[PDB]
């Protein structure tokens, strides 16, 4: 799974050599940045429910036809509304994992891979999820580098959907 | 592969959960202990050649049947292969130290190694001895109080010893 | 691979015989029934996406443990792989329909599939359910009396059902 | 084995796609042509013995040295004459299989593959078999498209020997 | 691979010894008998096509079930494969004759051959008969007193027979 | 293992063909040269101890620091002196094997492969072994073609160390 540490090891291993200072500095960078990353991760987790609830409504507001149109791929029924909230929660959870791991690995493996195939097969619009991610970014309440950290992974998800 | 952080993430995902206050604290501690981990990797790596050579010399002095004509380490090609294996094992052990998890060591090195030695006719019990020798030398170097900010690295040394013993058990 | 015609030829060659008056009549009948066979393939193929999606949705509604975090169809990568398998199986079944023989399905798809799922940890019993769902939908579409010259396709539908059940048994 | 149907499936399978109208039209072409092909197949089968007997004599007449020269690879002995008739029967049988399958597959698999190696190893002249095939073509008694069908596979065999 | 000389060297190295007066004498004798060995290889090789064809014809005359429709040597492709195998076996046997050791024959030809025939359904007992036929013809040609300086090649013929029987046993 | 015979067989086998006169002449060349090769092999073996003892002293004389410098990779201790004599004996033994096999195969397999890795790892100087080989060449007492044979393999070892 892609993290600064596994990436350092992968590089040395492909070259069949021991880790060098080149790789150790990378890991130190990761250890130092962890402070900001963890602050972001804890905040998003602590406030997960309100962010998810708010994000879902932000989508329904931007795309009203998602609350009334007939079809299982819309939120027009209790079940659809549950699937939607679940999905948004998956994105938020992935963002916190990336912050914890210090890399995109978790989101790359559990969510982005196959993402296009899923949205196409189940008739889910990427635009819906981008709106939810924009809501989380605008309202996570973080500042400074913790914000930079959170936004980097939120924007990473947005780009994966674009 | 996985490092200590990815490992916790993988466990949480399988359960579909965000991390708990405790899990966050655990990972944060690992970070706070990062410096020591980096020193152990640098120190062991910086003395990799002597750790392997010294352990190899000791092994052959103890077990001369290995280098006697007919022995598995007789001929330059087998001796070179033997030396290479020692270096390879030490290399992967250091990767595990940096990652804080034995996954890379198990997946890329130890898995199927016993079966490899059996097919070749290499005595795994002897390889285990070589590993143990590098272990004692690696820890003595990593935990040398000279030329470094004073502190307790006992937990880390126990972790490092664990990886070496793990490799030794995988062949023995 | 073999189609219904090559199959009869292979059997005759193993015996070193020319075809008998009966064998010729049998193959000629298959030809006379060709139109129906082409309609079934076109109809199923033309609705392949909905047949797979509808069957997949039904499967997960019935078996929610499959998509629950930790389940074999959890994560986009596994869900995609699962959807792909459904499509692959449907694809090969249609090939068997066109050929009038299950050889291509057995050789290129079903052989070793159970062992593949066991190694991966995929529940074959659940795949069987997915196959059965596509079977019922595929036959309903192929045998729809609307928009087609009226006639009896019961034998063909029985043949088609056979291929689906064959695939279901190969994993279950 | 090469038939219009297995060839249609092979194409779609190599491209990892479902059969399309492109392939279905090919199979229809095969189903329509079957009428002529089967007519040819039934006739050659019904008249197999006379065609084989006549073809063998046609070879002996064109190449008289095949009935008197000493050696197991000639027809100068009961055994040789039996091997010859057997071989010609193999060719005729293969031709009927091709007509039944609607393709060269049967002849390609059971006869043409290794054909050169066999004739070279056992000192059999390709010219002998070409003469037999020419006899069958001239005397099968077919007309119209049934003749076109029979001759296409007979000439295919002749070219494989040339 | 190894030839008669490399074989003695490998044995001495495993013991870490120089060659003994006897070993030197043995190898020197092999050299003195070199001419005969070269004649056997040239003679057999120069008649390879007839040795295989004659043996093949005899085999099929004795065992007509092999060429009957359905038989393992029926169809040109199988007959060609069968002829090829005969030629391959004869080829490797001649290599063993030149080398004065069966290593190349065992390693590159005979090893896994029985398992190959079993998987294919080829009757190894019949292949053994084919090998025995080539053996008798090869020796008759190699030991033909005509057109060659008179001498005793009985030991060599016994050695050659050994390789053929070795190949026959590996499939039978 | 590389000998004129295995090399002849390897060539024919890679081409999937029977041995030809091209290869048989090579083996004859080997059989004829064996006379000289064996003469060299027997002599070096018969005189092995004096050659080894003399060669070791030649090294100590050229490189005196090898008898007094502290370290297990020198001959400054009974053990080091035993390892040195052993090594020189290995080289001489390999030379006799090459002469017996009529090729470099034995030395290539048991000694040259991995040679660089060994000397680098154990801090052994190639120059030490070259001096020992030069001593053996200068004092083996052979003349004529037996000398040419012995020297070809001794120089082969020297080049492998250069
Ligand atoms: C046990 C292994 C021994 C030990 C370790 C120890 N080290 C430190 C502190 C530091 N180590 C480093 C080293 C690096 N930082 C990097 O980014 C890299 C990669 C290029 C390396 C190699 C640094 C910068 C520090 C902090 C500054 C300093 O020198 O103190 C400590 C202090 C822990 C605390 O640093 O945080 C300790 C205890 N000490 C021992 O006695 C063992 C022999
Ligand atoms: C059962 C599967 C259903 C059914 C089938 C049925 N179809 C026909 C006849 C025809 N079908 C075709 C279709 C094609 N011909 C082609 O070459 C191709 C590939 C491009 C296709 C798709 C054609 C041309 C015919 C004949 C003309 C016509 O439209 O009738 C029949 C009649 C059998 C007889 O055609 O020969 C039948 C019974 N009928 C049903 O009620 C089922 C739902
Ligand atoms: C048994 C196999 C038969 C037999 C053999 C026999 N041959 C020789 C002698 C020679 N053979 C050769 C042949 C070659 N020399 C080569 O370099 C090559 C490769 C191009 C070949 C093929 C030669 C040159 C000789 C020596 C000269 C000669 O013709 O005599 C002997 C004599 C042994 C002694 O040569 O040394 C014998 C006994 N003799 C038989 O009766 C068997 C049928
Ligand atoms: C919410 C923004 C909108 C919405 C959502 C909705 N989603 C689905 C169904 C699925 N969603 C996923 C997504 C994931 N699965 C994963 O494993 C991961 C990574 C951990 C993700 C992101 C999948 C796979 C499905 C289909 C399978 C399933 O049911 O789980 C639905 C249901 C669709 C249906 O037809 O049954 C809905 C309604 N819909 C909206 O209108 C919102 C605006
Ligand atoms: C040394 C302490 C002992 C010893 C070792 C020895 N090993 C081999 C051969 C092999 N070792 C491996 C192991 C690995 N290859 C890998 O890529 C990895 C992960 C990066 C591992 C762990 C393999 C694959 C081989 C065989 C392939 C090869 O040799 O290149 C030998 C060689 C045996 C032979 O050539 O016959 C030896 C001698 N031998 C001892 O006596 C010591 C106890
Ligand atoms: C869906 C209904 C169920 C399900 C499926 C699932 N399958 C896999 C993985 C693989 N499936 C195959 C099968 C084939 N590959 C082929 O090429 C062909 C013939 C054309 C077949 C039949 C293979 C080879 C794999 C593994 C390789 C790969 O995934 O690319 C998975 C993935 C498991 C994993 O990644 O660990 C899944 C989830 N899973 C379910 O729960 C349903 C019951
Ligand atoms: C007839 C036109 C002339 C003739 C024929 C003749 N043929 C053989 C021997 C063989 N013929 C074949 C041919 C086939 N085997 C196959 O499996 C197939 C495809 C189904 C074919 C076409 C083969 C393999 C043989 C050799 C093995 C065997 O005996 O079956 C012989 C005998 C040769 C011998 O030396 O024993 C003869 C005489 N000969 C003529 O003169 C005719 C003009
Ligand atoms: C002939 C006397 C008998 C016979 C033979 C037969 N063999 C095969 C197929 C194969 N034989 C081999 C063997 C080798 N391949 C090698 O490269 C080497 C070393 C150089 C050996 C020894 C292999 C690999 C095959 C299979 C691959 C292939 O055929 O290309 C067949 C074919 C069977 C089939 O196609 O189904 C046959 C018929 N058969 C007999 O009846 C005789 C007793
Ligand atoms: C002698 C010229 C000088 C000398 C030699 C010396 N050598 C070693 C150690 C080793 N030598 C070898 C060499 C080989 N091993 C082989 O299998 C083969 C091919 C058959 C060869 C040529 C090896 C592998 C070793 C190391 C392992 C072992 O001990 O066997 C030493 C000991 C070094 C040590 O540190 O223990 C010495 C002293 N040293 C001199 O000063 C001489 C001038």
């Amino acid at each position: 799974m892609k993290t600064p540490i596994t990436e350092a090891i992968a590089a040395a291993d492909t070259q069949g050599r021991f880790l060098s200072n080149t790789e150790l500095q990378a890991v130190d960078g990761r250890f130092k940045r962890a402070v900001a990353s963890m602050e972001a991760a804890r905040a998003l987790t602590n406030n997960a429910q309100s962010l998810i609830d708010g994000a879902a409504q932000a989508v329904y507001q931007k795309f009203p036809y998602t609350t009334t149109m007939q079809g299982s791929q819309y939120a027009s029924t209790p079940e659809g509304k549950a699937k939607c909230a679940r999905d948004i929660g998956y994105y938020l959870r992935m963002i916190t994992y990336c912050l914890v791991a210090g890399g995109t690995g978790p989101m790359d493996e559990y969510l982005i891979a196959g993402l296009s195939e899923i949205n196409s097969t189940f008739d889910l619009s990427p635009s819906w999820y981008i709106e939810a991610l924009k809501y989380i970014k605008a309202n996570h309440g973080l500042t400074g580098q913790a914000a930079v950290e959170a936004n980097a992974y939120i924007d990473y998800a947005i780009n994966a959907l674009s | 592969m996985l490092d200590a952080f990815a490992k916790v993430v993988a466990q949480a995902d399988a359960r579909g959960e965000f991390l708990t206050n405790a899990q966050f604290d655990a990972l944060s501690n690992l970070v706070k202990e990062g410096n020591k981990r980096l020193d152990a990797v640098n120190r062991i790596t910086s003395n990799a050649s002597t750790i392997v050579a010294n352990a190899a010399r000791a092994l052959f002095a103890e077990q001369p049947q290995l280098i006697q004509p007919g022995g598995n380490a007789y001929t330059n090609r087998r001796m070179a292969a033997c030396l290479r294996d020692m270096e390879i094992i030490l290399r992967y052990v250091t990767y595990a130290i940096l990652a804080g998890d034995s996954s890379v060591l198990d997946d890329r090195c130890l898995n199927g190694l016993r079966e490899t030695y059996q097919a070749l006719g290499t005595p795994g019990s002897s390889v285990a001895v070589a590993i143990q020798k590098m272990k004692d030398a690696a820890i003595a170097i990593a935990n040398d109080p000279n030329g470094i900010t004073p502190g307790d690295c006992s937990a880390l040394m126990s972790e490092i010893a664990g990886y070496f013993d793990r490799a030794a058990a995988a062949v023995a």
